[PDB]
């Protein structure tokens, strides 16, 4: 009986913490597509500036 | 050509001239000055005017100073008559020796050996280093790097390298400190001078040393590396003999480009570089091959920003080099010195035509199963490492032997460890990894194999702590 | 599109990184010891 | 003789005088000239300096006209005469390339004599349109199980060879410029393949590796090799690829097929970058001007398979992208992996985990698909394809495979054993049927009893035995093309044989 | 009017006035503007000057007379200075009246050559147990104290300011170590507040604060690290040991990219210059010890650098890391779990190390380096001989590296203290209890042992009879406190 528990909640722990990880990695992607266009954008900022102020 | 300055705006010199306009790459003595302020010409702006980059300071200058030309590039005091000596970016001794009497001088801007001229050929240089030896070998008159980022240990390895390679060369040998801490040239200036490599009283030193330091502007550090590899190119060329050339920090020649490229009046390239990277840095690193009149094998230290491999200044050097140790700060917070990252270090050599079967077996055993290793610790870190099975736990435990064993003292780091440096042989190296693959070493702890040489060490080492 | 490799939890450097660094230098210090004593009784030998 | 031969030379050289259209250098610097006059310039045409060095004429501005030099900028002064040429970019093309190694402008670099080109083609030359191409089908062996296997290439395709540094793209190139030996020295017309590798931003030392490797493997005798060192100016690597498609589209509008390497086009558009700049042109992502995409789809639309009105001939393109941390979402990267059909993904943690060559199959992509594979080939690929893919998606439970289903144990089980069917030693091209016969003994299940480690150790003994004592039924397989039921019986009675007596 | 020896302003604005004459002014030489305010001659262009004014540009219109000095920048050095809050041009602003100095020095000397320098020797003894002991810095050595704001860098300074009372009022002349601290950025108050500090523990006798506060003009928030250089630089050319504190250097590469962006010169990386490093590394460079063919002196430097949420991967961080010898990573997770002073010695590093280090303080600092690593090693989340009683361990030092506030300890008293806690004596106590352990601990051996601390302390070594005494001390307070 111990056993068959065991592992039934062992299934049931495993899938909530995969179901929090994919939730933890959608708001991550999320931030780093954010990131990933402001450093694109701050590096052609500076770009046009040092091309701008010569 | 007596021409005057018209613009001193930071460190590049504005130079006007009337009767004969100077080339490019052309040295310029500023005349007036208490000491001997050199410019380089970097671009003709028209008008009969040269924009030029300092040598040193700038300060005190002042419009309608005169300038005159040399007539030809920077040309340094080139020679056997150089050994032991250390000099300036611009050829002038700054060891307090006296002058560098030679009959030689040559331009330290030439151009890179023809195609017809590229030696093929390619043997082992066994260093004594169990990680370099085994994964990414280095290759006699071959291109070495030492990427690694602030601290992880690039100075103390080729320090190390100097100390393995240098004193056993029969040839001769240049250091281009270029673009770092004076501290550190003086402690390798004393260094080699108790070690007998460089010898004061009498001609028998064996070590040429080119000093630009951080606290020269950068047009200064943007050359004390031509200088050094013309010194190598005087000794492979002119001479017959093999030279070594270590170059630390080759990234500062990047970084002084980039600090003048914005004043020289260009629009900067990606991540603030300039738009000449590539091109400069190929035209310096071409310089510094075998040729088939000699070989030259540079043990090139580049610094890695923020341990960002991806940054342009280290990621161009990789194509210009045959075996690069990338040295990771990961594993030096582990405490493994060298920090080596052995699933990063490349050698051209590492192939089973040259290094042979047994050579080659071992090395990719080694990293196929650190890679495995570093799959199972994402498994490690949720399921916990008593619950995995009994097959993968000895896959986990040859991985962290393999790791520690990878570790070894240094004779130039006996000051920090306390250990006594050691020099592995090749086939001991060997011999030692493929025994622990093979598991006859299973029943030792893993912490026998940190900071050991052979293999024999590492048993000697587990009986003793077994004593206790 | 972002994809990952093998061995990323360490790279991280975060609360399971350092948690698998620790379970595994806990457990390889036991192991270590029960190779010593093992190998100290060998030696006696 | 050297005296009298080098007099004949000399009285051969006619030293003719003519006009020109001249101007004078303005200012000199990183190797752009800005030089008044020359009024009837042609936008990128080339120009010659009074030093001797010659150069192109891109940016046409009213007061001067911008011209990138091919060579060192010390030996061009202010006042300088630049004359004119006349005439667009242009380079030697021909038979007469072949087993020589040139500039990007053609000149010799090997030391063998002047090139014997009777024949001049410009490098900007407009790809052909939509009715002279055809649909790629004649297949491009590699010489890779993995390539041929799973990411098929055609002639006329543009592949692409993608990945992070020191992973086996050039590798993967050299062995596929090898793999043609076997159809070149051959006598089937249509089934040779001319190899025209371009070298961009490499150290000489690395080219003269590569001519080696090529030369010990009589590879270099059908082999063009366009090197543009990282000495060499900018402009010499922005126009060495150019040079290469034009010395393709030779082969290509002859009925030949050739096949083209750009090696690090990234290093291209670093030095397309630099001039950009340094011409003062507006810059953009990544400090790449806005017509960057423009060079690289302009260079490898040029690669086509032609009908048979138009020869019938071919230009596989296979450029090579460094990309950096496996980043594909780069400007270079996403541009060429729009331009290209597919990509040869490889990746550093497959080379370091054992899978030699690191080609990871479920990145790595081909558009022209099975169309690109021999009968036999293609029907043993879509089982290992399907497989494969099967073995991937239940990849995860490798780990803990042990307490798992027993259909999810045979499919990890297969795939182990497919994955190392799929490893393969460096300068080792395969035979197509030699291929096709080590798939068809994976996939039809001759392999699951076999430890997964005795694999590659099989696969050898098992080539040596078919190559030496079955060699007809592989020149049947070859000839006809395909694994038909008769092949298939004798196939299935060799494998058995052989691994009943394996142990 | 002449035109090579004084000019007019052709335009001023922000600071920055454009000057049409001076024919034979120098680069980087001070000028003087009609109103009294002063100047620096930095862009020689072709037609004008670009002069970066000292202070408020108000006063200065176009048309105002600019006349040269002669001289390159320069600032009044000497040791009058000491005891004296001065700003980054060397005037008084403590109202204690004029400097008394006689010589000047340029503001941009070049640093010392390979032959000066000789090896780092004697310690640069701070005060704090985990720098110390875990970190040590040596004399003439450059240490980064790097961290976010509001971690203790300006702490860990100013308690190594104080520290260094008990060599400077002293006999002998080898030990004493001439203090410099330079206020760049900072607010007047809290400039105030730290001199105040240093005047309570009576430390102002031998520092010399220069600061240049926010208010100040960028340019002086430039010089002003130059200037404590060159103060230092006295001391080191003349056989003293001194020591300068940048705090901090980011608000210095702020202000020289508003001067260089105001002078129309093109931005780089983040609008900084192109030559930020070299920014830094012509004064870090400066920090050096001379040999004895030199006089024998030194310039220990002390760089304070600001980061952004622990972002040690920023252009200045990385710029200043690479140029100094070592690292103090200060870190705020550390900070605000009770770790005080949060010297992150995981990543805290020292390439002079074990070279300028006490001989005690070596020989117990090795062991306590190797548990505390063994303990960061086994210390996140059961062996109670082999990891319980390692994770006890550790955690009872990291209760010793706890240091209070302004309150530097004793070199031989901290070798007493890690003794204590390295040869197992407080395994039995609770880990909360360590603290008041070690106060009582210090006030029981600085009171009737004082013996002992002078015997270690002239030894520089704990040899077998002193281990053997110290032992029994320590025994004898762990039996009566506990
Ligand atoms: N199939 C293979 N099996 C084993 N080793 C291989 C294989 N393919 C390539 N290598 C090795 O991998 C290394 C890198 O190969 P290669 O030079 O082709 O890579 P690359 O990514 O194109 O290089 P780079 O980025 O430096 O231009 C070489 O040492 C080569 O011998
Ligand atoms: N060793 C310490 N023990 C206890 N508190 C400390 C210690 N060091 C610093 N603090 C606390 O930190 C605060 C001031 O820190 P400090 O000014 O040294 O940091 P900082 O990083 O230099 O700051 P800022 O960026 O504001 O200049 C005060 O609240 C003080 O009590
Ligand atoms: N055997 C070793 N090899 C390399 N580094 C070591 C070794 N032993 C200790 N170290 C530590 O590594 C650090 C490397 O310093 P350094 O070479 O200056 O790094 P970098 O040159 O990258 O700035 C030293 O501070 C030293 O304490
Ligand atoms: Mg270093
Ligand atoms: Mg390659
Ligand atoms: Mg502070």
């Amino acid at each position: 009986e111990s056993t068959t528990s065991e592992q039934s909640a062992r299934m049931t722990a495993m899938d909530n913490a995969s179901k929090n990880a994919s939730e933890m990695i959608d708001k991550l992607t999320l931030t780093f597509n954010r990131t990933r266009q402001a450093v694109i954008t701050k590096e052609l900022i500076e770009i046009i500036s040092g091309a701008a102020a010569l | 050509a007596t021409g005057r300055i018209v613009a001193v705006i930071g460190a590049v010199v504005d130079v006007q001239f009337d009767e004969g306009l100077p080339p490019i790459l052309n040295a310029l003595e500023v005349q007036g000055r208490e000491t001997r302020l050199v410019l380089e010409v970097a671009q003709h702006l028209g008008e009969s005017t040269v924009r030029t980059i300092a040598m040193d300071g700038t300060e005190g200058l002042v419009r309608g100073q005169k300038v005159l030309d040399s007539g030809a590039p920077i040309k340094i005091p080139v020679g056997p008559e150089t050994l032991g000596r250390i000099m300036n970016v611009i050829g002038e001794p700054i060891d307090e020796r006296g002058p560098i009497k030679t009959k030689q001088f040559a331009a330290i801007h030439a151009e890179a050996p023809e195609f017809m001229e590229m030696s093929v050929e390619q043997e082992i240089l066994v260093t004594g280093i169990k990680v370099v030896d085994l994964l990414a070998p280095y290759a006699k008159g071959g291109k070495i790097g030492l990427f690694g980022g602030a601290g992880v240990g690039k100075t103390v390895l080729i320090m190390e390298l100097i100390n393995n390679v240098a004193k056993a060369h029969g040839g001769y040998s240049v250091f281009a400190g270029v673009g770092e801490r004076t501290r550190e040239g003086n402690d390798l200036y004393h260094e080699m001078i108790e070690s007998g490599v460089i010898n004061l009283k009498d001609a028998t030193s064996k070590v040429a040393l080119v000093y630009g330091q951080m606290n020269e502007p950068p047009g200064a550090r943007a050359r004390v590396a031509l200088t050094g590899l013309t010194v190598a190119e005087y000794f492979r060329d002119q001479e017959g003999q093999d030279v070594l050339l270590f170059i630390d920090n080759i990234f500062r020649f990047t970084q002084a480009g980039s600090e003048v490229s914005a004043l020289l009046g260009r629009i900067p390239s990606a991540v603030g570089y300039q738009p000449t990277l590539a091109t400069d840095m190929g035209t310096m690193q071409e310089r510094i091959t075998t040729t088939k009149k000699g070989s030259i094998t540079s043990v090139q230290a580049i610094y890695v920003p923020a341990d960002d491999l991806t940054d342009p200044a280290p990621a161009t050097t990789f194509a210009h080099l045959d075996a690069t140790t990338v040295l990771s700060r990961a594993i030096a917070e582990l405490g493994i010195y060298p920090a080596v990252d052995p699933l990063d270090s490349t050698s051209r050599i590492m192939d089973p035509n040259i290094v042979g079967s047994e050579h080659y077996d071992v090395a990719r055993g080694v990293q196929k199963i650190l890679q495995d290793y570093k799959s199972l610790q994402d498994i490690i870190a949720i399921l916990g490492m008593d619950e995995l099975s009994e097959e993968d736990k000895l896959t986990v435990s040859r991985a962290r032997k393999i790791q520690r064993f990878l570790s070894q003292p240094f004779q130039v780091a006996e000051v920090f460890t306390g250990h006594l440096g050691k020099l592995v042989p090749l086939k001991e190296t060997i011999k030692g990894f493929q025994q622990i693959l093979a598991g006859e070493y299973d029943h030792l702890p893993e912490q026998a194999f940190y900071m050991v040489g052979p293999i024999e060490e590492a048993v000697a080492k587990a009986d003793k702590l077994a004593e206790e | 599109g972002v994809r990952s490799g093998a061995g990323a939890v360490r790279d991280a450097g975060g609360a399971f990184g350092k948690k698998e660094q620790a379970d595994e230098e806990r457990y390889f210090r036991a192991r270590a010891r029960e190779q010593l004593a093992a190998l100290k009784k060998h030696h006696e030998n | 003789e050297v005296s009298s031969i080098l007099e004949e030379r000399i009285l051969g050289a006619d030293t003719s005088v003519d006009l020109e259209e001249t101007g004078r250098v303005l200012s000199i610097g990183d190797g752009i000239a800005r030089v008044h006059g020359l009024r009837n310039v042609q936008a990128e045409e080339m120009v010659e300096f009074s030093s001797g060095l010659k150069g192109m004429s891109l940016n046409l501005e009213p007061d001067n006209v911008g011209v990138v030099v091919f060579g060192n900028d010390k030996l061009i002064k202010e006042g300088d005469i630049v004359k004119r040429t006349g005439a667009i970019v242009d380079v030697p093309v021909g038979e007469e390339l072949l087993g020589r190694v040139v500039d990007a402008l053609g000149n010799a670099i090997d030391g063998k004599g002047p090139i014997g080109s009777k024949t001049r083609r410009r490098v900007g030359l407009k790809a052909p349109g939509i009715i002279p191409r055809i649909s790629v089908r004649e297949p491009m062996q590699t010489g890779i199980k993995a390539v041929d296997s799973l990411v098929p290439i055609g002639r006329g395709q543009r592949e692409l060879i993608i990945g992070d540094r020191q992973t086996g793209k050039t590798s993967i190139a050299i062995d596929t410029i090898i793999n043609q030996k076997r159809f070149n020295d051959g006598t089937d017309e249509k089934k040779k393949l001319y190899c025209i590798y371009v070298a961009i931003g490499q150290k000489r030392s690395t080219v003269a590796q590569l001519v080696k490797r090529l030369t010990d493997a009589d590879a270099m005798k059908y082999t063009i090799v366009v090197s543009a060192t990282a000495s060499d100016a900018a402009p010499l690597q922005y126009l060495a690829p150019y040079s290469g498609c034009s010395m393709g589209e030779y082969f290509r509008d002859n009925g030949k097929h050739a096949l083209i390497i750009y090696d690090d086009l990234s290093k291209q558009a670093v030095a397309y970058r630099q001039m950009s700049l340094l011409l003062r042109r507006p810059p953009g992502r990544e400090a790449y001007p806005g017509d960057v995409f423009y060079l690289h789809s302009r260079l490898l639309e040029r690669a086509a398979k032609m009908n048979d009105a138009f020869g019938g001939g071919s230009l596989t393109a296979l450029p090579v992208i460094e990309t950096q941390a496996g980043d594909v979402s780069a400007y270079i990267p996403t541009n060429v992996i729009s331009i290209t059909d597919g990509q040869i993904f490889l990746e550093t943690e497959l080379f370091y985990k054992g899978i030699r060559p690191a080609i990871n199959v479920g990145l790595s992509v081909s558009r022209v698909g099975s169309a690109a594979q021999t009968r036999a080939m293609k029907q043993v690929a879509g089982t290992m394809k399907l497989e494969l893919a099967q073995y991937r998606e239940v990849a995860a439970f490798a780990q803990f495979g042990s307490d798992l289903d027993a259909a999810t144990q045979q499919l990890l089980s297969r795939g182990v054993r497919l994955t190392e069917l799929l490893k393969q030693g460096q300068y080792a091209p395969m035979a197509i049927e030699e291929q096709v016969a080590v798939i068809y003994a994976g996939v039809r299940g001759y392999l699951d009893k076999l430890e997964p480690s005795k694999i590659t150790k099989f696969e050898n003994a098992f080539l040596s035995h078919v190559i030496s004592q079955h060699q007809a039924l592989l020149g049947k397989i070859r000839a006809d093309g395909k694994i038909s039921e008769e092949t298939d019986a004798k196939l299935k009675e060799i494998v058995t044989n052989f691994l009943a007596g394996f142990e």
